[PDB]
RNA sequence: CCGGGCACUCUAACGGGACUGCCCGCGAAAGCGGGAGGAAGGAGGGGACGACGUCUGGUCAGCAUGGCCCUUACGGCCUGGGCGACACACGUGCUACAAUGCCCACUACAAAGCGAUGCCACCCGGCAACGGGGAGCUAAUCGCAAAAAGGUGGGCCCAGUUCGGAUUGGGGUCUGCAACCCGACCCCAUGAAGCCGGAAUCGCUAGUAAUCGCGGAUCAGCCAUGCCGCGGUGAAUACG
């Protein structure tokens, strides 16, 4: 979650882009 | 010949042009049943025409900005009322008891 | 050809002086672009009422930088002679630039 | 099935069953399952033996697993200690190291309520 | 921390002093204020003195340290219990 | 509320039946702000009451809510420094509202896995008159008849 | 340490991240705004006398 | 996209317009019901504003101000820490624990703010933070800038279970000469714990309970889930 980086919720909370959360809708 | 209406509710401005035709309706260049896919209140905007039994006597061009979904459709029926009081304004004594020209605050 | 920008805060006298610049340009004859109003940039500042230990009860200020744009496409000779000596600054910054 | 010797995953849906091993999760499990190509939809009771052996030889020899990873974290904390570091000192007290606050909540490794 | 595109322990003062020391010998005490870096890869048995804000404490170097900084060995906290 | 009678409120009618007695039912099962889940789980129940029996989901719902609304209810009244509980005719505005309130709590106690089959079966249980909500109504109606002797401390 | 602090705060060198923002008339070490460079009390004082340009008591 | 009209949308200005007037009811009146008419009513919703007095509750450690006081100092100086400590009690912020939930593919949605001592188009190389260039902008034009919650399409399914996930291990980016006790990043590998929370506690009656991104100020760096705006979206509820 919001502290984890290998998920999506924490990626939204940290506002970063990565492998699990890329820019493709 | 042409009747313009405006509908505003919950930050969704509906600009409605209804013309005399067969009853066809278009939303922002696209159509009704595809832009309102799988939702349940699509007939809520058609209700002011069902009340006057104007089933297939009015075509409409729809351009709405802002909001989500329900503010858009409530603004649509508000515009239909605002324009159906324009064309044949006798629909006030049968419009006021059912409650259409009521901007919900 | 020439972009004339007005940078101010008070839209009251700002819009009034801009309308009078439009009127003076219409007095000069030829057409001039209408006063396209640029949006206002807001610089907000949240301060505290008390001078100590009060995390709540904030007040908030704002800075409204209003901008107006007029573009002249008909640079008549005395129009540009008039607009350099008839500059009345009511606390508004003016920028007259050619391209 | 009997993949990593002693640790044995089996019983209804091999895909989530492999997540149940220390060292394999959903991401690395989807990695190995997409590499072996077996669809996750079937259970573990309907599977061919060669696929199980290739699963064994793939995950057993590609990454660091159970024995070496547990011994590695043991050597890691032994490396944190005997150097006089804040991390090793903090592990010696048996308190969390990731900057948490002990005035109110560190009971997971602090143990029960000692009133 | 400091990435691997850049190198660890980039300090020119004490390193020049200890390279001048490793060629002659005698291994005496060395004072240091900068505990901002690492000391572990090539220095062993050397006696240093790092400041904890109050007093320069002495520190001897071992082998069991692979990548530990300097200042984590000498804390600045004086707890001595609370009750 | 002191002088004003707390002005009445009529809901927007339903989109599939055009009534309003189902609207508040959707609104109470609407948990934490999810009408998309509320109306769908209500419409799932209207679909279940096609295969469980061949009845209309409106006519079976009227029977589900007619029996559960009570006739009487007791209230604690202070008459001279003493609290005597007196039963009275519960208003129809409170009848349906407390009725659906009993329906949702009766459905949430059912041991079935999905909430759809939980609410659908309890609706026909209320229509037949054996559900937990009509059971709760039957506790109140027997409590009122037990306090029947309070026929001179009325208001 | 209220004059020495504002006097040493002007010394932006010696690793600028060790430098901090400060009020210039009051001297508060925290919550000083980067858009004005003054403490919140200094803003409350000055902008109410109309001495601060462009500001306005927002009301909407 | 362009001539072009620019009516309009827009962006300001600045007026008008709604106010218990109307009439019927009710009441001596006040007030209280009905409709009309509207974009808005019978204060539209709010913003600012906070009578005389109050605890003299707070601070000379925001600054002044009576005094006292140290000056080879309580001044300054530069170094390092520390202020970030823990066996801890408290509140106050945030997510979740899944199946109206989790990933995954394009498409579409604002509105607020900065910036030619900077915002930074755009590439190249890299998975990348970044670098090699650099365009445009003193700036509704250039730029920050993707809005997001969403939808649909697929993968799954109540399984610590694509949910959730500590922490350990090492490497790539950059800010400060210098980042350890104390900054932020990019990445792997593991994933703690939470499948749902005692005595208690208080919030709040229509755009709020929820709910989602986007900016701005203290920033060299970030500790910030701190703050303030800014828009998306909007249920019941109020009989007593
Ligand atoms: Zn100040």
């Amino acid at each position: 979650g919001k502290g984890d980086r290998r998920t999506r919720r924490g990626k939204i909370w940290r506002g970063t882009y990565g492998k699990y959360r890329p820019r493709k809708k | 010949e042409q009747y313009y209406g405006t509908g505003r509710r919950k930050e969704a401005v509906a600009r409605v042009f209804l013309r005399p035709g067969n009853g066809k309706v278009t939303v922002n260049g696209q159509d009704f049943n595809e832009y309102f896919q799988g939702l349940v209140r699509a007939v809520a905007a058609l209700e002011p025409l069902r009340a006057v039994d104007a089933l297939g006597h009015f075509d409409a061009y729809i351009t709405v900005r802002g909001g989500g979904k329900s503010g858009q459709i409530d603004a649509i029926k508000l515009g239909i009322a605002r324009a159906l009081v324009q064309y044949n304004p006798d629909y006030r004594a049968k419009l006021k008891p059912l409650g259409f020209l009521t901007r919900d605050a | 050809k020439i972009r004339i920008k007005l940078r101010g805060f008070d839209h009251k006298t700002l819009d009034a002086s801009a309308q009078k610049i439009v009127e003076a340009a219409r007095r000069s004859g030829a057409q001039v672009s209408g006063p396209i109003p640029l949006p206002t940039r807001v610089r907000r500042f949240t301060v505290i009422r008390g001078p100590f230990k009060h995390k709540d009860s904030r007040e908030h200020f704002e800075l409204r930088t209003h901008n107006r744009l007029v573009d002249i496409i008909n640079p008549n000779r005395k129009t540009i002679e008039q607009l350099m000596t008839l500059d009345l600054p009511t606390g508004v910054e003016i920028e007259i630039k050619t391209v | 099935a009997r993949i990593a010797g002693v640790e044995i995953p089996r019983n209804k849906r091999v895909d989530v069953a492999l997540t149940y091993i220390y060292g394999i999760g959903k991401a690395r499990a989807k990695e190995a399952l997409e590499k072996t190509g077996i669809n996750p939809a079937t259970r573990v009771k309907d599977l061919t033996e060669a696929e199980v052996v290739r699963l064994r030889e793939y995950v057993e020899n590609t990454w660091k697993l159970e024995g070496e990873l547990r011994a590695e974290v043991a050597a890691n904390i032994k490396r944190l200690m005997d150097i006089g570091c804040y991390r090793g000192l903090r592990h010696r007290r048996g308190l969390p190291v990731r900057g948490q606050r002990t005035r109110t909540n560190a009971r997971t490794r602090k143990g029960p309520r000692k009133t | 921390p400091r990435s691997l595109k850049k190198g660890v322990f980039v300090d020119d003062h004490l390193l020049e002093k200890v390279l001048e020391l490793n060629a002659k010998g005698e291994k005496r005490l060395i004072k240091t204020w900068s505990r901002r870096s690492t000391i572990v890869p090539e220095m062993v048995g050397h006696t240093i003195a790092v400041y904890n804000g109050k007093q320069h404490v002495p520190v001897y170097i071992t082998e069991n340290m692979v990548g530990h900084k300097l200042g984590e060995f000498a804390p600045t906290r004086t707890y001595r219990g609370h009750g | 509320a002191r002088r004003r009678r707390a002005e009445v409120r009529q809901l927007q009618p339903d989109l599939v039946y055009g009534d309003v007695l189902v609207t508040a039912f959707i609104n109470k099962i609407m948990r934490d702000g999810k009408k998309n889940l509320a109306a769908r789980i209500f419409y799932d129940a209207c679909k279940i009451i096609q295969e469980k029996t061949g009845q209309e989901p409106l006519k079976v719902f009227k029977q589900a809510v007619e029996n559960v609304k009570p006739r009487m209810e007791v209230r604690s009244r202070r008459v001279g420094g003493a609290n005597y509980q007196v039963p009275m005719e519960v208003s129809p505005r409170r009848q349906q509202s407390l009725a659906l309130r009993w329906l949702v709590q009766a459905a949430n106690q059912r041991p079935e896995r999905r909430a759809a089959v939980r609410i659908a079966h309890e609706l026909m249980d209320a229509a037949e008159g054996k559900g937990g909500a009509v059971k709760k109504k039957e506790d109140v109606e027997r409590m009122a008849e037990a306090n029947r002797a309070y026929a001179h401390y009325r208001w | 340490a209220r004059k020495a602090l504002i006097e040493k705060a002007k010394r932006t060198p010696k690793f600028k991240v060790r430098a901090y923002t400060r009020c210039v008339r009051c001297g508060r070490a925290r919550s000083v705004y980067r858009f004005f460079g003054l403490c919140r009390i200094c803003l409350r004082e000055l902008a109410h006398k109309g001495q601060l340009p462009g500001v306005r008591k927002a009301s909407w």
